[PDB]
């Protein structure tokens, strides 16, 4: 039913209608009888030989050689296709297609880019797919079982003191459900055994209750696998079990039923992986850093407000100037040409390795008085060596980035580097000193020598200690800076005063830097945690870099790597190179670790809206899609999934944004009725968690929620076998028009202090549900089953402040009802620390919510810290707590004197022991917080953000002032609600 | 005689955060410097904020045994003494790599006389005329902004679209020239012997793909003219907020000011947010 146009290899052009579901070869099929009506038919050959072609929307000469493709797939710009001879390896091309459509973006593109660090990238890293996908391959085919079924294991052997208690003698009940009827008659049994047992043991007598080992267990429900041999007691799914007390269910599967999904996963070195004097080093060179600024292609100003412009520049070494910065003359606004020799003090044989160059066109207003009125107009950094370790020279053009709104300052030092890839921008033309030759930065061997040349037991260990405790952004002091330089040797027997130490050598200056290097190359190993903060912007140097992914290869066990998957994402952006041992890191770890790599995609590929890092990203996402192997398929699946709700959602925004809901309901059911629909959105794995699978919709239960945004609920039976042991649907929100990158630190936050308060022995129970962002200000929410809002049971239960505990009390009556309040408190207590350390505000009765058993958790978290006080300046910061009285007569069983009840001191000395578990682990907090700040995150650019959690925390006082903080908050805000 | 209060100090700023030292010391010459309390809070430390090679360096002053200075042998009776004394000898003396001198004390007075109209009443008044002023901006400017980056994905639309019309245009030159070279004259030019299949086939089939190459090729004329036009506004557009963004931000500067020296200092007051 769609007119199309062939043009046939004889010079001839046919006209043919066709189906918009037909596939390449009906249609092909089709087109040549319809040719032998034409003049020149005689020319024309058989089928074969010939393959369509046409240009997509996004505008790409792409040759279809997968011809089972149909119409609507092809996503063409118009109806038309040319049939030539296919040429070229029809297997690369067609994977092309795949890799283009999962990341977005036409693969030919990369081939385009003439820049020769992109393309060194995309064949330099190919050795790191080729190792990767070698170990899978080592041991067939259990080695190809555990990637795309790793074990999900905890990194602690031991179960905490408060959880192992709830073992009787440390006896786990696990039931094992074996399926071997042929008439899917399931087999239940009931076992007892040890916690320490590793699951070839629960096989082996699990056979002897039933009356290498052929059998492998797996959870019920979810697909996720019991292989590694660890105890049974580290595996998240049975750790969990035994803290909600719940039974867990698991059943036995042979290895050949498992091992014959396996599909064989072929890598093949891609077509670009074939294809393809006088050097002085930097230190020879006696000259002061000096660049020419020549002129501004264009700038949007206009000439009736400002006065003036100027460029404005400096040699920043992450973060902080290397010198003075230096201005050029305030030309008129009309014309933006300089031509001046910007001269700055910097001695080059002091240049620091990661030096860079950030500079901006600022506009002087002035005109009143003495009150000159700076507000920049674009930026712009550059790396002053080349990412083969060169020194920049000759002239060059550089195309400048819209201002950060909301960023003040005159200067992006934190920006990205190189230049803006659209061209309709201004560009500022440079150029550098030319100095007769290169001139590259010395190798480490003659500065490890340089050092040597240039370069007692102590009582006040005490103050290095001192130091090393301290908080990463608390204020360092130039008399302490000078004392840790000055006994450096001695900081290695405080391996973790590392972080303080760097920031006391002065990074302008060759002696001091070649002596920091001739001490890293030994620094004894650090705790992961620490080394984290090693690689957000305040670290720059590469050897300092290199340091800290060589603690993290070594230390982070991959339930950690798991958890800190955001952050690690973040800092690549601080990479002032596209080949660094990060991404080698991280891209090794994606390519043998499916769970890993599925999360690694998802955070690349949310980000390629971005145009700051959509190049560095769409190179990285490339080399992973080329060698993740048989899962490419399943990431195409969901990618596919996600574009068509975005699309319906979005005909519901800019085309159904005022009707009637029940028009849009109807509306919304219809469209979900269409088959092409209908099969994009069924059978794919759910992005939220891989080991999760989506069956079929349910459209009797797929609604549009009356949110704010309007967002989707989608409901999907759950298709595996043993689906009724564990939940039997999955729920899922659609979000489109909420950024969504603020709720997964949050959630991942809460998730994180959780596991402390478990450690301490505090049986916080915190519910940190799933959230995931797709793509730009799009996003999926899991939903909790069987839990209400306050709202709609304070509502449903219509007032009275007693309206919650009454709910509560009906939900779960008996001897359970003591289960429930003391389950409400210990959530409850935690939910307080948590929503004031970060301070999340307008935590309101819609978005706090309730389950059944008593558990209480916090929702739609969006904004954190005070950024509505950020905005709308209310002088001091901070926010009260939340408790109201509804909590209060929960908290305390109801009684009318709320306040002092027994059970209430109770739960405020919880509150005590989480604050101050919180505290000891600040460190920690702001490390994830410090490797945020390029994200982009409206509430979180500067360390003036991270500051607020500071305050909260109390960092600056002492132990018993910021308790005593605490308690003067707690009790303000209890007898004041 | 020259050793006053630090209270009345006109440098020393009392109890202010480390954070709002930094604005205040924001690309400001070599030499700026204040005097605040330590972070820590007890009271006889006094760190001082040094701006030197574009960096805010922060040192320590020590009060032992009621005393003062930089280095353990505290040799001064007050921090006004200190700080005098360094107000005209290098601090070179105490670190040989920080050779600078107290040049431009952040006086709070001379800052703090920017504004005026200290009755309370004016200031209710005043201070509810800024914030009315910048709640208007700030809602303007956001329109500004979201129809800058909206527009913005417009004209990345557009551009594109226009390379897929080069493509196809490129595809079809290439098969009109395929024709010619092949069905102008090998096959049916060699059959020129009355038979009208040129005259109706070849020439039929030609004059569509002429007319089909022509048509793509207005489209993306039409297409290039929305560009320019859009191109341009989108210029326009990035005028308005550069000029606009400068102007906002004076206001907020002013607004506040207001509030530390009128509303808050002046008359501490709940009614502070009952103004705005
Ligand atoms: C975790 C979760 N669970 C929900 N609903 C149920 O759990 N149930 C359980 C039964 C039916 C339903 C109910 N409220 O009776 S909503 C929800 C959630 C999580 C995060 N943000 C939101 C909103 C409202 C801000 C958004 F984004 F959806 F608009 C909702």
């Amino acid at each position: 039913r769609i007119l199309v146009e062939c043009l046939l290899p004889n010079g001839m052009i046919v006209t043919l209608e066709c189906l918009r579901e037909a596939t390449l070869i009906t249609i092909k099929h089709e087109l040549f009888k319809e040719a032998r009506k034409y003049p020149l038919h005689q020319l024309l050959q058989d089928e074969s030989s010939y393959i369509f072609v046409s240009v997509t929307q996004e505008a790409e000469r792409e040759e279809f050689f997968d011809e089972t493709r149909r119409l609507c797939d092809l996503r063409l710009f118009q109806p038309f296709l040319k049939v030539i001879e296919p040429v070229g390896n029809r297997e690369e091309k067609i994977l092309n297609r795949e890799i283009g459509f999962a990341i977005g973006m036409p693969v030919c593109e990369f081939d385009m880019v003439k820049d020769p660090e992109v393309q060194d990238f995309r064949r330099n890293i190919l050795n790191v797919c080729k190792e990767a996908v070698d170990l899978r391959d080592l041991n067939s085919p259990h080695s190809r079982a555990m990637y795309v079924y790793p074990p999900n294991v905890e990194s602690s052997p031991e179960l905490p003191k408060h959880i192992y208690n709830k073992l009787d003698k440390g006896q786990i009940i696990v039931v094992i459900w074996v399926i071997v009827s042929p008439n899917n008659d399931k087999q239940k049994y009931t076992l007892k055994i040890n916690h320490d047992c590793v699951p070839e043991q629960v096989i082996a007598e699990a056979i002897r209750k039933k009356t290498q080992g052929k059998y492998i267990l797996k959870v019920c429900g979810c697909d996720e696998y019991f292989l590694e041999k660890y105890p049974l007691s580290q595996y998240k799914y049975i750790r969990s079990c035994i803290m909600l007390g719940r039974m867990p269910n698991l059943m036995l599967m042979a290895k050949e039923s498992l091992y014959s999904q396996l599909p064989m996963d072929c890598f093949t070195m891609p077509s670009y992986s074939r294809r393809i004097t006088s050097t002085k080093s930097l230190w020879v060179i006696n000259s002061a850093l000096r660049i020419k600024i020549l002129c501004a292609t264009y700038v949007n100003v206009n000439i009736r407000d400002i006065d003036k412009i100027y460029v404005r520049t400096g040699i920043y070494h992450g973060g902080e100037p290397l010198c003075d910065n230096v201005n050029t003359q305030r030309v008129p606004c009309s014309n933006p040409r300089w031509n001046e020799w910007l001269n700055y003090d910097i001695y080059i044989p002091d240049l620091p390795r990661a030096a860079r160059l950030c500079l901006s066109i600022c506009s002087v207003k002035g005109r009143k008085g003495a009150k000159e009125e700076h507000c920049p107009l674009a930026w712009g950094n550059i790396n002053l060596f080349d990412y083969t370790d060169t020194l920049v020279s000759g002239k060059m053009a550089l195309n400048l980035w819209p201002v950060p709104h909301g960023l003040e300052d005159l200067l992006n030092p934190i920006g990205v580097t190189g230049s803006n890839p659209n061209k309709e921008t201004p560009c500022l033309e440079l150029e550098f000193d030319w100095f007769s030759s290169v001139v590259k930065f010395p190798d480490m061997s003659v500065i490890e020598e340089h050092a040597n040349w240039s370069v007692l037991r102590e009582n006040d260990k005490e103050q290095l200690k001192a130091i090393s405790t301290r908080d990463p952004l608390s204020e360092i002091t130039e008399q302490e800076k000078d004392f840790l330089w000055s006994h450096r040797h001695y900081c290695v027997t405080i391996p973790e005063i590392l972080p303080k130490l760097l920031l006391s050598v002065k990074w302008n200056s060759r002696d001091e830097v070649a002596q920091m290097y001739c001490l890293v190359k030994d620094w004894p190993p650090i705790k992961p945690e620490q080394a984290m903060e090693l690689l957000d912007c305040n670290y720059p140097d590469p050897m300092v870099r290199g340091f800290a992914v060589r603690c993290l290869e070594k230390y982070l066990t991959d339930d950690k790597l798991s958890q800190y998957l955001i952050q690690l994402v973040q800092v690549l952006k601080y990479e002032q190179y596209l080949d660094n041992l990060l991404v080698r890191f991280l891209l090794k770890k994606a390519l043998t670790n499916q769970r890993i790599g599925h999360f690694f995609f998802w955070h690349l590929k949310s980000e390629m809206h971005n145009k700051t890092v959509s190049q560095r990203f769409g190179l990285l996402l490339e080399s992973y899609c080329r060698a993740c192997g048989m899962y490419l398929k399943h990431l195409n699946r969901q990618v596919e999934a996600m574009e068509k709700l975005i699309n319906l959602t979005d005909i519901l925004k800019q085309e159904k944004k005022d009707e009637t809901q029940k028009v849009q309901m109807k509306f919304l059911v219809e469209q979900m009725r269409r088959p092409d629909f209908m099969d994009a959105l069924q059978g794919f794995l759910s992005p939220l968690n891989p080991a999760h699978q989506l069956g079929n919709l349910r459209l009797e239960e797929c609604r549009i929620m009356s949110s704010a945004k309007r967002p989707l609920w989608l409901n999907w039976e759950n298709p595996d076998i043993m689906s009724e042991l564990l939940f039997q649907n999955n729920e899922i929100i659609f979000k489109n028009g909420d950024d969504l990158r603020q709720d997964m630190l949050t959630l991942q936050i809460i998730r994180i202090m959780e596991n402390i308060w478990q450690n301490q022995g505090l049986d916080l129970r915190m519910l940190p549900y799933g959230c995931l962002s797709i793509g730009d200000c799009v996003g999926l929410i899991e939903v909790v089953r069987n839990s209400h809002t306050i709202m709609q049971i304070q509502c449903k239960g219509g007032f009275n402040s007693h309206t919650l505990h009454q709910w509560l009390k009906d939900k779960n009556k008996g001897e359970i009802y003591d289960a429930a309040i003391d389950l409400f408190t210990r959530s409850c207590a935690g939910y307080c620390v948590a929503t004031f350390i970060l301070g999340i505000g307008d935590r309101h009765n819609s978005n706090i919510m309730v389950k059944d058993d008593g558990q209480l958790f916090h929702i739609d978290f969006g904004h954190f810290l005070d950024h509505k006080k950020k905005k709308f300046g209310y002088k001091r910061e901070r926010v009260p707590f939340v408790l109201t009285q509804d909590f209060l007569i929960v908290i305390s069983k109801g009684a009318q004197e709320c306040t002092k009840t027994r059970e209430f001191e109770r739960f405020q000395e919880m509150c005590y022991k989480a604050y101050l578990a919180i505290r000891q682990h600040a460190n920690l907090f702001i490390n994830l917080f410090s490797m945020m700040l390029g994200s982009g995150m409206p509430e979180l650019q500067s360390f003036d953000d991270i500051a607020y959690i500071r305050k909260t925390l109390a960092l600056d006082k002492t132990e018993q002032e910021a308790l005593e903080y605490f308690m003067k908050q707690m009790n303000d805000a209890r007898h004041g609600g | 005689n020259n050793n006053m209060s630090l209270q009345d100090a006109e440098w020393y700023w009392g109890d202010i955060s480390r954070e709002e030292v930094n604005e205040k010391l924001r690309d400001t010459a070599d030499g700026t410097f204040l005097v605040r309390d330590a972070s820590t809070k007890m009271h006889g430390d006094y760190t001082l904020t040094l701006r030197k090679g574009g960096n805010n360096k922060l040192i320590k002053i020590f009060h032992r045994d009621g005393k003062y200075g930089f280095s353990d042998p505290l040799t001064f009776s007050s921090v006004v003494e200190l700080i005098n004394h360094y107000r005209n000898e290098s601090l070179a003396q105490y670190n040989p790599k920080l050779d600078v001198k107290l040049l431009y004390p952040v006086s709070k007075y001379q800052q703090d006389q920017v504004v005026k109209e200290d009755n309370i009443e004016a200031v209710g008044k005043k201070l509810h005329e800024y914030n009315t002023q910048f709640q208007e901006k700030s809602r303007e400017y956001d329109r500004l902004y979201e129809e800058y980056t909206r527009t913005s994905q417009e004209i990345q639309m557009k551009r594109t679209a226009i390379e897929a019309f080069n493509e196809t245009i490129k595809i079809f030159e290439e098969q009109c020239q395929t024709q010619e070279r092949y069905s102008k004259e090998y096959i049916e030019k060699f059959k020129r012997e009355g038979n009208e299949k040129e005259i109706q086939r070849i020439m039929h089939n030609y004059d569509k793909l002429k007319s089909r190459i022509s048509e793509i090729i207005d489209s993306r004329r039409r297409l290039e003219e929305d560009l320019k036009k859009q191109a341009a506004e989108y210029r326009e557009i990035d005028k308005r907020m550069n000029s606009i963004k400068p102007d906002l931000i004076q206001l907020r500067k002013t607004r506040d000011q207001y509030l530390m020296w009128l509303t808050q200092k002046g008359v501490r007051q709940k009614k502070l947010n009952e103004w705005l």
